[PDB]
């Protein structure tokens, strides 16, 4: 259990990370990146 | 004339871990 | 602590929680 | 003559909720150690 | 007096609990 | 050969080979 | 816009005024690199010293030197 | 760089390490065996973990002449 | 570089060479990271092997003494050197490799080649992410982990009387340490331990939910029963539904992610959260500002002598641990307490 | 106060009886009961 | 290099690995750390 | 304290029949597919 | 010098430098082959 | 559309209005150092310096006022215990004063610096772009730096021209501002050496400045100035922010260990003295060094320092206290009024018995009277049923020399048990609680709470190095990447 919550704790961090990490540019500066992203975009936003 | 034996021998009870015992402890 | 706590705890209650209404108001009417 | 480098703060809703969330919680959490 | 603020910081978090339920910015699709 | 790899597969095998004959070996002791 | 020229704007401008100015090649990194492992060096003699890993002859790291 | 499955599954390979891991392996056992891992390691012997007068755990109570302490607690 | 790249130096031939992609990755950063990462994890694994704590802990701790992998560990040196570095030709050891084992030195060489093994790796991250041109939030994230470890093997053993009561590096005797801070510090009633099992059981839940929400959300994408194999890594078209989750997650919990980008940075935000409120507990723990008692409970309790809540049992819990414990595990104390002053209850 | 051990020995977990959030609790069901069922209707008023 | 097949070899490493783990279990109950 | 155990037990017992019957209902062909 | 751990870590310097050498002589000898 | 996280971003690209923002930080850390010394004389006691020092009444900058001169106030008061003849305009109050109109006037400096933004100071005189040489500016200020770090070094703690610094004996009895000469052999190494602090601050200082003519004279290498990212003000905040940590990590070190800057007479003991039996030690030095003059034990204790024996106390130990104790060590315990004197217990064999004292780990310590030779012979038991080392069962009696209760002796076992468990704390004193109504719990000296605020603050600065300097080698990419 302990191992548990520690890798999930661990994979959290690593897979929000990398994902975070791979978003492709559709936001520029002077603004959070999040507004790239759309409730339909229908398209992975990240280079996988 | 101070005796350094009493001395040791008197803080050890109260505080073993004082820099008294732990000096020249191997001489002991 | 009967009330130099109660005025700590009044503080972080009222300070932060009006700054963000201020600022989400502000928003809201210039957008 | 006005500074360009002039921006505008905003704040959408869902960071006011987390933002009042995060400020009652931390209230809850330290409110037993304040009053000790 | 201490129960009284307890009990005034929970209903606070469970009020913003349900502000954000039922009172959300609708989630805007594209 | 003696690339990288073979260092990088040497480094963590015979010292792992080593220490799993001592340990085997220390298997078998008697107080 | 041109901006503001005030007396001490045009005193201060010369030391502004090389903005970007740089030598070719690595310069002068070798002294660099050699001053920063001289400083490292004598961090660690602190760091002994205090830490009591390195003895020294006049030094006894202990309150008694406030006598 | 060769994948692991062609050199794993080439005979060479194989032939070539059949006599270094056993050989590895005995290597260990004689460390043990021999003795010399508790000569160079420090652990005391079942035998020696306490002296003639030391009948109680050791401590080093002693920041310099450490080494001589632990010398003198030691098996001799 | 810039106006021009100049002529080619030494530095360049090292910086093209390390920076080859072959199958183990060393760039500049491995010349730190390989070497410590090598001996730590070496060390530990010599000193649970062979190594003893006899002399340190009077503990055996090794596997030729008859330890399991449960019970070894490379234990601290023993609280009479204080905080000393602990050199294999230091004032202590002054060069004798076998009793410079016997002292516990072992247990430094191991810390200090992990933390600058951590340095490393985090350099390497860094490294790694500016070669292929990405936002480096994944050595940010380990940067929790960096202050997990300085803060607990290394701020709290300085701020005490000695790396005695650091961590020793093993299974059994990290269970102690929990234990000695159960104990003595109270590290469970303390807001920040608090805040970082808040995260650390956050960080699982997220996981888990990501985890079950996108394995059961997906697009069809196949024919086969085998959902795996009906994806294309280069493929441009979300796997997996946003809507339907998002829809799924409204009208079962009440609020749900909209945004794949805040999801993931959520992801990544509340373990490393929990992990720094941690760190800065455990700092305040290596200086002692330990979050006890409530005072008001204590005075009220000592007024009233039938005032009872479940805190007056866990300080009644952690006197006994400090009581029972204090004997063995300081031996440098030498207390040898008769078993009438030792605090029990009745019939046990 | 609910006497959780059984032993005539009540245990104060609410806000009223002088706790905070940290130390306040729903105290567990009285040893004496053990695994019997103890309904509302079971006791003979709302103090027991 | 289609000789030795790679499923063999994972089979016999395994089997092994698992004669050496049980070694070790049976040396957890016999000798030292036997607790007699 | 009858009065308070018969009220409960028609409470849950109503509940409980709302579940099974609802069940019951022809709910497998309650899917958009 | 004076101190038998000054010696000591004067000598300690000396074999950190050499091993610092030896690295980096050795990712020059592989890097010009 | 800033993020509320990103909003002071707005003078990343504005020389100007980042003048203005530093100069209102500044004003506000004036303004604090002026409300604070005047909140702390407001509330300070400065009737006896002796068991009420400035560390027992949870002050925090009148130490560091102290340890760099200033030691009178206004009030006709001096730190010291003696009478303010002339304390000048360099008193308490006239520090805060001085630091006050300080923050006023850079409040307004910071007003105007604001509004008059678009100074051609920060144009580049060929482009007509703002920017900043930073390397330049750096070697202007680090020259400025070293000049400061020498005049303060040579002139002040010196006595040449200022005042000096806090001298103290090692045990803390007679301490006060005194010039100091500086050590330039390898004691000036030695922490606790108080020579050192002048030396340093001086040959340093000579480097800075030597440092400024070479950062201030030679551009850096192009290889260098990409390598770096100089010319980007993000990565100047990186590098100082992680030498800000760093300082901070030694600062928080060297006063949690205690040193030559940081003296007990100002900060209180260290919890390492209280460990190693410093005073404990000293203390019964003299008290046998007076034995062997032939003098008895009532004697021997009574020419105790009551100082050097409050010094021994636990109470007074840094690392017993809470992270929620706040305030005063007084508001815990109650204000030290006097010494009871030193307890001797003897049982009825005449067997000298000493109480085992608490370890600084232990909240609670069981009592155990101890044998010279370390053998157990008397104790508190937790079970009065069949109890082995009982006090009546062994008959201890407690014998006080010096102090209060001079010469006076009790033999009732409830009064034997009630000063053995005070005992077990070190030297015991009595203390009015009414006053402050002090709860009972030790809280911790003004040392332990700045090294731990400084500790914490030297983590999430860690962080921030990490932070601030990964957004400024992946500014090109902080913007987002644009696939692989
Ligand atoms: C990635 C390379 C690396 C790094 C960063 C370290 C770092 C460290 N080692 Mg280590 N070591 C290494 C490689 C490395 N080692 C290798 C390859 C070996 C095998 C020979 C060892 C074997 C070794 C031993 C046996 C010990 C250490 C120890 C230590 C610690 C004490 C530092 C010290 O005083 O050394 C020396 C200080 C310096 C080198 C300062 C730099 C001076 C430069 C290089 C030259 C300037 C001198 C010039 C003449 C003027 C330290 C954290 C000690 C320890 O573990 O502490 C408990 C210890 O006893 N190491
Ligand atoms: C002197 C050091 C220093 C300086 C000059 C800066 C400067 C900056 N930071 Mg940084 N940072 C620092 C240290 C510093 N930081 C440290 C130590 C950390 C680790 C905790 C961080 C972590 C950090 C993050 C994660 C981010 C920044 C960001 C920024 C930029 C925008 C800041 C902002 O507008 O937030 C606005 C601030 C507020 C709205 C108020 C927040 C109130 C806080 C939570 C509590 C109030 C503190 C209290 C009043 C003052 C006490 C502090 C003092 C005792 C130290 C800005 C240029 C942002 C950025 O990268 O820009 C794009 C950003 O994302 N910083
Ligand atoms: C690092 C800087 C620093 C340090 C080391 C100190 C140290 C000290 N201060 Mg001080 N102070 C400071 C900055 C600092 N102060 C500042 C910036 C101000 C201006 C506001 C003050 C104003 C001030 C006053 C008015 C007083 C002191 C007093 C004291 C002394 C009492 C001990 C104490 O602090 O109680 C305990 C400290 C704490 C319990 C703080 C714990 C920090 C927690 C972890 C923060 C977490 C907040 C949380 C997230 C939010 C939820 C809480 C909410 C429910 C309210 C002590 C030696 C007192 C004194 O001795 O009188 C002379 C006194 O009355 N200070
Ligand atoms: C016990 C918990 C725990 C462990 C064991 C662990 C382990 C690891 N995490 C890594 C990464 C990460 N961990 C991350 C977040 C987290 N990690 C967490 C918790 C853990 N993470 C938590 C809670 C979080 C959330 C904040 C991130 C974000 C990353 C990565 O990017 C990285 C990765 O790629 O993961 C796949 C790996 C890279 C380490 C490495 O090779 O360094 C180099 C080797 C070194 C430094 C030598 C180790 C020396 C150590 C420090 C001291 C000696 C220790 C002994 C050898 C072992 C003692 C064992 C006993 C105590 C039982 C490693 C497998
Ligand atoms: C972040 C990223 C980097 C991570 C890791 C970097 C690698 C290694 C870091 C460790 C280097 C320092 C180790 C030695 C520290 C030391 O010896 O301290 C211990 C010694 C003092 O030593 C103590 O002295 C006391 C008073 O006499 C008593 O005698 C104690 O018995 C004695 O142990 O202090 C120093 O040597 C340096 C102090 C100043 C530096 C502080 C470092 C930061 C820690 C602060 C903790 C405060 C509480
Ligand atoms: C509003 C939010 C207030 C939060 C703080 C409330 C403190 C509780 C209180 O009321 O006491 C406030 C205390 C005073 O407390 C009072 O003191 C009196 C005697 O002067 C009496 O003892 C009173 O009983 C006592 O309540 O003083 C303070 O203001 C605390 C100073 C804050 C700084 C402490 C050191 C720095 C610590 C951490 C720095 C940050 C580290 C990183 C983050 C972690
Ligand atoms: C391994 C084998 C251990 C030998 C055991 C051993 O070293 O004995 C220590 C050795 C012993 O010398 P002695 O003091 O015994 O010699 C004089 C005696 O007569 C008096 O003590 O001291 C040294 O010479 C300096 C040590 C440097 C050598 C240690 C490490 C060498 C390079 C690593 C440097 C640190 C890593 C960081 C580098 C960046
Ligand atoms: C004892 C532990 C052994 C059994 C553990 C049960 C595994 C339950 C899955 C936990 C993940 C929670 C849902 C997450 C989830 O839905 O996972 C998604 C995934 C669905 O894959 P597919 O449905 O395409 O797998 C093919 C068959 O399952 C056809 O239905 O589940 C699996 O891959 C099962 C793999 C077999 C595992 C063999 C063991
Ligand atoms: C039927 C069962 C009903 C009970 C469920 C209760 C639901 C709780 C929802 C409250 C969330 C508060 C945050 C609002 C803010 C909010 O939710 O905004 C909605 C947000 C989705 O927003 P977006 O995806 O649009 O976010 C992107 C933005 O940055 C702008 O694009 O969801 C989340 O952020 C994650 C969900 C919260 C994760 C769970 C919260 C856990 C907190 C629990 C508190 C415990 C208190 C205990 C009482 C003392
Ligand atoms: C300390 C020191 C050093 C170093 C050393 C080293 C680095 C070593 C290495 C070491 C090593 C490197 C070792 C290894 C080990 C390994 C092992 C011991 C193994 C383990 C494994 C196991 C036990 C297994 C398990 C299992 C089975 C049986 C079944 C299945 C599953 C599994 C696989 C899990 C030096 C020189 C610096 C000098 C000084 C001192
Ligand atoms: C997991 C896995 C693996 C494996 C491993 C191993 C190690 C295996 C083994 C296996 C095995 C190794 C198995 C075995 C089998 C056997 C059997 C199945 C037999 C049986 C028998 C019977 C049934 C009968 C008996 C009898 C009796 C009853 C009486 C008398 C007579 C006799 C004895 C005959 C691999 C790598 C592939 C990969 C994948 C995963
Ligand atoms: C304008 C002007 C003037 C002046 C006036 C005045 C009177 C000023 C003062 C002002 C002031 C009077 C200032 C002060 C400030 C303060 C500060 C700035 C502080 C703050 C605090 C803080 C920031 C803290 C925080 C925290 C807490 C609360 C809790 C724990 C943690 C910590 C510590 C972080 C004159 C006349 C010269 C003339 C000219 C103009
Ligand atoms: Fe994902």
């Amino acid at each position: 259990g302990v191992a548990g919550v520690f890798g999930g704790s661990l994979f959290s961090a690593m897979h929000g990370s990398l994902v975070t990490s791979s978003l492709i540019r559709e936001t520029t500066e002077n603004e959070s990146a999040n507004a790239g992203y759309k409730f339909g975009q229908e398209e992975e936003t990240y280079n996988i | 004339r101070v005796r350094t034996v009493l001395d040791m021998d008197r803080k050890d009870p109260a505080k073993e871990e004082t820099v008294k015992e732990l000096r020249k402890d191997i001489n002991n | 602590v009967n009330i130099l706590g109660l005025i700590a705890t009044a503080l972080f209650i009222i300070i932060p929680t009006s700054f963000l209404l201020i600022l989400y108001v502000k928003t809201a009417a210039s957008e | 003559r006005p500074n360009p480098n002039k921006q505008v703060v905003e704040l959408n809703r869902s960071s006011l909720y987390w933002g009042l969330l995060l400020i009652f919680v931390l209230a809850v959490l330290f409110s037993s150690y304040i009053f000790n | 007096m201490e129960a009284l603020v307890y009990t005034f910081l929970l209903i606070g978090t469970l009020g913003i609990i349900f502000f954000s339920i039922f009172f959300r910015e609708p989630p805007r699709i594209a | 050969i003696f690339t990288v790899r073979w260092l990088a597969i040497h480094a963590i095998a015979v010292p792992t080979i080593f220490f799993l004959g001592a340990i085997t070996a220390m298997q078998f002791i008697q107080r | 816009e041109p901006g503001i020229v005030t007396p001490l704007g045009t005193l201060l401008r010369p030391l502004n005024s090389e903005a970007g100015k740089v030598l070719p090649g690595w310069g002068t990194t070798v002294l660099m690199a050699v001053a920063i492992l001289l400083f490292a060096v004598f961090l660690l003699i602190i760091l002994e010293i205090y830490n009591s890993s390195l003895i020294l002859d006049g030094v006894t790291n202990s309150w008694e030197s406030l006598a | 760089e060769r994948p692991f499955s062609d050199i794993l599954t080439s005979i060479r390979y194989w032939v070539i390490h059949s006599i270094t891991v056993p050989s590895l392996f005995i290597a260990g056992w004689l460390f043990v065996s021999t003795g010399l891992a508790y000569d160079v390691f420090g652990s005391p012997r079942p035998n020696e973990y306490f002296t003639e007068d030391r009948q109680d755990a050791p401590l080093i109570t002693d920041r310099f002449n450490a080494l001589e302490q632990v010398k003198k607690l030691s098996a001799q | 570089i810039g106006t021009y790249q100049e002529k080619r130096t030494w530095f360049d031939d090292a910086d093209d060479w390390l920076r080859q992609d072959r199958f183990v990755f060393v760039g500049w950063s491995g010349l730190l990271l390989l070497p410590c990462a090598y001996f730590a994890v070496g060390g530990w694994l010599t000193g649970c092997t062979f190594v003893t704590s006899w002399y340190t802990h009077g503990l055996a701790s090794s596997y030729i003494e008859g330890c399991n992998f449960l019970t070894a560990a490379v234990s601290t040196p023993a609280n009479s050197l204080g905080h000393s570095l602990l050199f294999v030709w230091g004032p202590e050891a002054q060069g004798d490799l076998t009793r410079w084992f016997q002292l516990g030195g072992l247990w430094a060489f191991v810390a200090l080649h992990g933390a600058f093994g951590l340095i490393g790796f985090m350099l390497r991250q860094f490294e790694i992410a500016r070669s292929v041109n990405l936002r480096p939030y994944n050595a940010i994230a380990f940067s929790a982990p960096i202050a997990v470890f300085v803060s607990v093997f290394l701020i709290y053993p300085l701020g005490q009387s000695g790396w005695f009561f650091a961590p020793s590096f093993g299974v059994a005797s990290i269970f102690r340490f929990i234990l000695f801070f159960q104990g003595f510090h109270n590290w469970t009633l303390n807001p920040f331990h608090m805040m970082g099992v808040a995260g650390v059981l956050g960080a699982a839940l997220l996981c888990a939910i990501h985890g079950a929400t996108v394995e059961n959300t997906l697009f069809e994408d196949g024919d086969g029963a085998n959902t795996f194999r009906a994806f294309n890594p280069t493929q441009a078209e979300e796997t997996y539904s946003m809507v339907t989750a998002n829809r799924f997650w409204s009208q079962i919990f009440g609020v749900a992610f909209s945004n794949k980008r805040w999801l993931h940075f959520f992801m990544l935000f509340v373990p490393v959260t929990g992990l720094w409120m941690s760190a800065l507990g455990v700092v305040g723990l290596a200086l002692n500002l330990r979050a006890y008692d409530f005072v008001s409970q204590e005075i009220r309790a000592a007024e009233d002598p039938e005032f009872e809540t479940f805190y007056t049992k866990n300080i009644l819990l952690n006197e006994g641990i400090r009581a029972w414990m204090a004997a063995q595990d300081q031996p440098h104390e030498k207390l040898t307490l008769p078993e009438e002053v030792l605090p029990r209850g009745n019939a046990l | 106060p609910v006497d959780i051990d059984g032993i005539r020995e009540p245990v104060s977990g609410s806000l009223l009886y002088g706790n905070n959030i940290i130390t306040g609790a729903v105290v567990p069901t009285s040893n004496a009961i053990g695994l019997h069922f103890y309904p509302i209707w079971e006791a003979a008023s709302l103090d027991e | 290099t289609g000789r030795i097949p790679l499923w063999l070899v994972g089979t016999v490493v395994g089997l092994l690995a698992i004669g050496l783990l049980a070694i070790f279990f049976y040396g957890s109950y016999v000798g030292l750390g036997s607790s007699l | 304290m009858l009065t308070l155990k018969i009220f409960v037990y028609t409470v849950v017992t109503f509940f409980v029949g709302l579940f099974i019957f609802g069940f019951l209902s022809n709910d497998p062909s309650r899917n958009p597919g | 010098s004076v101190t038998p751990s000054l010696k000591n870590f004067l000598l300690s310097l000396v074999a950190g430098a050499v091993v610092l050498a030896a690295i980096a002589g050795a990712v020059t000898a592989v890097s010009n082959f | 559309g800033l993020p509320w996280y990103r909003v002071h971003t707005v003078v990343i690209n504005d020389p100007g209005r980042l003048i203005s923002v530093h100069l209102m930080h500044t004003a506000l850390v004036a303004g604090w150092a002026g409300a604070m010394t005047l909140f702390e004389i407001a509330v300070f006691d400065p009737s006896d310096p002796v068991l009420n020092p400035m560390w027992r009444q949870g002050m925090f900058v009148l130490p560091f006022l102290t340890r760099l001169g200033v030691t009178q106030s206004w009030g006709g008061w001096t730190i010291s215990g003696e009478t303010s003849s002339n304390p000048g305009i360099w008193s308490y109050e006239g520090a805060a004063a001085s630091h006050i109109v300080l923050s006023g006037l850079l409040f307004l400096a910071s007003v105007w610096h604001w509004v008059y933004w678009d100074l051609e100071l920060f144009r580049d005189p060929r482009t007509g772009k703002t920017a900043l040489d930073l390397p330049k500016i750096f070697g202007i200020h680090l020259f400025l730096a070293g000049l400061l770090c020498f005049g303060f070094g040579a002139f002040h703690v010196t006595g040449v021209f200022g005042p000096g610094i806090w001298v103290s004996d090692p045990y803390g009895l007679t301490g006060s501002v005194q010039p100091v000469a500086p050590s330039w052999g390898a004691e000036g190494f030695d922490p606790y050496n108080p020579g050192g602090v002048p030396a340093h601050h001086i040959a340093a200082g000579i480097l800075g400045v030597l440092a400024g003519l070479f950062h201030l004279c030679v551009r850096p290498s192009i290889r260098l100035y990409f390598g770096l990212s100089m010319g980007s003000i993000e990565s100047v905040l990186s590098s100082s922010i992680a030498a800000v940590f760093w300082a901070a990590f030694v600062v928080a070190g060297t006063m949690w260990y205690g040193s030559a800057a940081t003296p007990i007479e100002l900060f209180g003991p260290t919890r390492y003295q209280w460990d190693q039996g410093f005073f404990q030690q000293e203390i019964q030095k003299r008290v046998a060094q007076s034995t062997s003059e032939g003098l008895s034990v009532s004697e021997a204790w009574a020419k105790i320092p009551e100082k050097l024996a409050f010094y021994d106390y636990i109470g007074n130990n840094p690392a017993k206290g809470g992270l929620f104790r706040t305030g005063a060590m007084n508001s815990g315990d109650g204000i030290a009024v006097g010494w009871l004197g030193h307890a001797s217990f003897k049982d009825q064999e005449g067997r000298e018995l000493f109480v085992r004292r608490m370890p600084t780990f232990f909240e609670t310590f069981p009592v155990v009277l101890i044998d010279k030779d370390g053998v157990v012979r008397a104790d508190v038991p937790f079970r009065k049923a069949e109890s082995k080392y009982s006090i009546e069962q062994v008959g201890v009696s407690v014998t006080f020399y010096g102090g209060e209760l001079n010469g006076l002796t009790f033999t009732d076992p409830s009064t034997v048990k009630k000063y053995a468990r005070k005992a077990q704390l070190g030297e015991i004193f009595e203390f009015d609680r009414s006053t402050l109504q002090s709860d009972g719990v030790f809280r911790s000296s003004p040392r332990g709470w700045f090294t731990f605020g400084h500790l914490s603050f030297a983590l999430l600065f860690f962080f921030g190095h990490i932070w601030h300097g990964s957004r400024t080698i992946f500014r090109d990419v902080f913007a987002g990447i644009d696939e692989d």
